């Protein structure tokens, strides 16, 4: 079968990102040894490793969508893949606000309609099966207290 | 107390407007600075039996609106379902 | 006039899904990192990252070969999923300005950029040359607003929607990682553009529309086919579990509908437990089955399926900005049957910027 490949974003401080964008360009094997990447069963943690130096990743939700598009010939271009999100590297924590480009910066915030998080259903399915464990349950729609 | 021109040309107007301010937002490279009705909570009573023999009741109180409209909106479906 | 590549006019299944649940409608054009259970990936530990500049090179050097091989004119290359991949090619981004926009394209589907152009009055120098795309001389403006004189402004255009795009370069810290199953790969990016407020040209169905109801028969229909083209058995023979593992919200009715013209049921004997294909039926060839579902209504039907759960997840003014309602209003607006408040709760942005196509007469 076919696995859609998962493209992501590699966000590095700028000195790290000026070796690393260096050692891409040359284009040697020499670079495989030096950029590493170690992603943690959080989920959203990491370590990515540019010449054995560690630094602290997180991967966070992107505001915006991006889709890679190739090319062969500069006028047709053909979808590959869908990028959502971000290792940036130095929940509420794991969204990211600002988009990649220069005119989306706090697009979530000033540039997004009012959107709801769909969280609040895998709470209603936590209550759910608390009250489908009980005998008695008793409710009131309430005032200040 | 025009009902064709004016509604026309006010509507195309707006558009080149909209379209205009879109597009030099949109393509500015200048750097952006990092910046219920009823006002009633839901409070769920539960029965449980613990291990051996008990008989403790839980008070949960859910103050969070919207907790509360998915809660509330499958137990009056429900009253319904029989 | 736009030809996408061929996993995507045969609507596979990895590009093009069957079926998408709650939580994989929720994650709609916004595909998380999975976690591998088997491969090189999947053991825990630090990974190194693979530069891939021989291969870019290596490749496209093998497609100037093929293509000047075949006479040196333009040609078609994306014929294989492995073609599909970001490895090799000349990779742009794209980032979009809405949220949910009304369509969207899925992968494996083809856009062109054109770049247009109104001459100024009397004499101009010529279109400003750009990197990417094709100059178009506009003198009716594609968009809502109209171009000045001397403006070049740059658009996606497909089968789907018409879009402004507008270049701008790549930050100086970011680089592109394709992870597979077997490792890590890095490549750098220089191009990413913005794109706009949609126009769309293709109508997202409503939900329970009859364009709704016939495109999910169509698609079951199209999957039912390729799976009896796929079969070895002589009298071509597919199982029922298979199209159940495909569609599992489908009624086993409406699929036995499907099978009832052109397949039959054997329950003993040879062929047992299997619905072999009819000796009368002619299966339909390839560009018949093509001929029956095209992507794009594959997209405009994810679309709607989509804002659907959005919706029916937040519990009349989300209404006016569900994808039927707005592609409605938007195509009939350039039919010329009515106009839109560009001013309105249909706006993707909340402020100022941008349109709202919802219906005024």
């Amino acid at each position: 079968p076919h696995e859609l490949e998962s493209q992501f974003i590699l966000r590095l401080p700028p000195e790290y990102a000026s070796t690393v964008r260096r050692a891409v360009q040359s284009g040697h094997v020499n670079l495989k040894d030096r950029l590493t990447i170690e992603l943690h069963p959080d989920g959203r943690h990491g370590i990515v490793r540019v010449d054995r130096v560690p630094l602290a990743s997180k991967l966070v939700d992107l505001p915006c969508v991006m889709e890679s598009l190739k090319t062969i010939d500069k006028k047709t271009f053909y979808k590959t893949a869908d990028i959502c999100q971000m290792l940036v590297s130095t929940e509420k924590k794991f969204i990211w606000n600002h988009g990649i480009t220069l005119p989306l910066k706090n697009v979530r915030k000033r540039r997004f309609r009012k959107t709801a998080k769909k969280d609040v259903e895998k709470e209603v399915k936590r209550l759910l099966s608390t009250d489908a464990e009980a005998v008695s349950t008793r409710w009131e729609i309430i005032a200040e207290d | 107390r025009f009902s064709v021109a004016e509604h026309q040309e006010r509507y195309k107007e707006e558009c080149q407007r909209i379209f205009d301010l879109q597009n030099k937002v949109l393509s500015s490279t200048e750097v952006l600075s990092t910046d219920s009705a009823t006002g009633r909570c839901l409070k769920i009573y539960r029965t449980f039996r613990d291990e051996e023999g008990k008989e403790y009741v839980r008070c949960e109180t859910v103050r969070k609106p919207a907790v509360i409209d998915a809660y509330v909106r499958i137990r009056t479906t429900k009253d319904e379902e029989f | 006039i736009i030809q996408h590549s061929i996993p995507a006019v045969e609507l596979r299944q990895p590009f093009f899904p069957t079926h998408m649940g709650p939580i994989k409608l929720r994650q709609f054009h916004r595909p998380p990192l999975k976690k591998y259970s088997f491969g090189a990936l999947s053991q825990p530990g630090p990974h190194s990252v693979q530069p891939l500049l021989k291969h870019i090179k290596k490749k496209a050097k093998m497609r100037e070969q093929e293509r000047q091989a075949s006479g040196g004119g333009e040609m078609f290359f994306m014929r294989t999923p492995q073609d599909l991949t970001g490895k090799d090619g000349d990779l742009i981004l794209a980032e979009y300005s809405e949220e949910n926009g009304p369509l969207m394209m899925q992968v494996g589907m083809a856009t062109k950029i054109k770049n247009y152009y109104k001459r100024k009055p009397g004499k101009d120098p010529g279109a400003p040359d750009c990197k990417y795309g094709e100059t178009v001389y506009c003198h009716t403006s594609p968009f809502l607003g109209s171009l000045h004189p001397g403006q070049l402004l740059q658009a996606f255009e497909n089968n789907l929607f018409r879009a402004p795009i507008y270049l701008h370069k790549m930050p100086e810290t970011d680089f592109l990682i394709i992870r597979t199953r077997q490792g890590y790969y890095i490549r750098e990016l220089v191009d990413i553009f913005v794109v706009g407020q949609q126009c769309p040209l293709f109508e997202v169905p409503g939900p329970n529309s009859k364009r709704a109801n016939t495109h999910i028969r169509d698609f079951l229909q199209v999957f039912i086919y390729r799976l009896f083209w796929k079969s070895k058995d002589r009298p071509r023979r597919i199982r029922m579990e298979d199209i159940k593992k495909a569609f599992p919200s489908h009624s086993e009715s409406s699929i036995r509908k499907r099978l009832k013209l052109c397949a039959d049921f054997k329950r003993t004997g040879m062929d047992s437990n299997w619905w072999v294909l009819k000796s009368d039926f002619r299966l339909p060839t390839e560009e018949e089955i093509r001929a029956m579902v095209s992507p794009e209504q594959c997209c405009a039907y994810y679309s709607m399926i989509a804002a659907e759960q959005r919706l029916k997840d937040a519990g009349d003014d989300e209404v006016r900005t569900a994808p039927w309602n707005t592609t409605r209003a938007f195509i009939a607006a350039m039919k010329g049957k009515c106009l839109l408040e560009v001013t309105g709760v249909a706006d993707p942005t909340g402020c100022g910027e941008g349109f709202s196509y919802v219906k005024i007469p």
